[PDB]
């Protein structure tokens, strides 16, 4: 029916969106995590040395946990500049205040990196640099405090998330329907948000019933978890407050320092 | 403010 096919339509726009905007999709990711693909497995990084090996497959651009971490931030500034660019291909986003486009962005992008993180993600590591690395969750723990509990709450929301199977064509509009939250602090315009937001949910109900009808309510757990991301977020704020306090020998890249500023 | 977040939005 015309009603079901335009939210149809939306859930093909965000798709292609995605696959543009984003180079490693949970399609590639897992294969690559479960060695279906053909292509050249990632190298592993589970200790110090391994780390030192590893240099040559991945780019860095003094003390490891300090450069672990300045790692971190560069896949943030990466992701931050995909998810920029998808944003912009959600129907109706461009035209909303520019104030507006970029308080969603500031409140949304580290909620969608953790929610994409988990594509990379299982119970053992996550894939680096576009799964030409692999990184053990134990060696991630194993730093030296605060850098060694930056990880862990991030693998918990994933284990859970990814239990849910969604794919791509799902993931696209999920990460829509968090840029889309209408009440992020500081909006100057919430209904015009609003109005796009209802749109993208009433499309993601209806994806979760086609792509995964064997699925039920897929679209009501989903929802649920909107609130563990920012959980994970506040956390995350409150562990950046601590390090950014305890160390002085890094500073934050520019655009992370532009969206922690003045955050929870 | 945001001024690297308002250039990649209008890039």
């Amino acid at each position: 029916n015309p009603e079901s096919a335009d939210l149809r339509a939306l859930a093909k726009h965000l798709y292609d969106s995605y696959i543009k905007s984003f180079p490693l999709t949970k399609a590639k990711a897992r294969a690559i995590l479960t060695g279906k693909t053909t292509d050249k497995s990632p190298f592993v990084i589970y200790d110090m040395n391994s780390l030192m090996m590893g240099e040559d497959k991945i780019k860095f651009k003094k003390e490891v946990a300090i450069r672990i971490f300045q790692g971190c931030q560069f896949h943030s500034v990466e992701a931050v500049q995909e998810i920029t660019e998808y944003a912009k291909s959600i129907p109706g986003f461009v035209n909303l205040d520019l104030n507006d486009q970029v308080t969603l962005l500031k409140y949304g992008v580290h909620e969608i990196i953790y929610t994409m993180l988990a594509s990379l993600m299982n119970k053992d590591g996550v894939l680096i640099s576009e799964g030409q690395g692999f990184m053990t969750r134990e060696f991630l723990k194993s730093l030296r405090k605060p850098f060694g509990d930056f990880m862990e709450p991030k693998f918990e929301f994933a284990v859970k998330f990814n239990a849910l199977e969604l794919d791509d064509s799902d993931l696209a509009i999920f990460i829509a329907v968090i840029i889309l939250s209408g009440d992020r602090p500081g909006l100057l315009n919430v209904k015009p948000i609003e109005d796009i937001q209802d749109n993208l949910l009433q499309a993601l109900e209806l994806q979760l019933k086609l792509n995964h009808p064997e699925s039920s309510q897929l679209f009501a757990k989903l929802l649920q978890k909107m609130t563990d991301l920012r959980q994970i977020v506040t956390e995350h704020v409150q562990l950046l407050q601590v390090i950014k306090k305890t160390e002085t020998d890094m500073s934050l890249h520019p655009l992370l320092q532009e969206i922690y500023k003045d955050l929870y | 403010r945001h001024k690297i977040l308002h250039r990649l939005l209008q890039e």
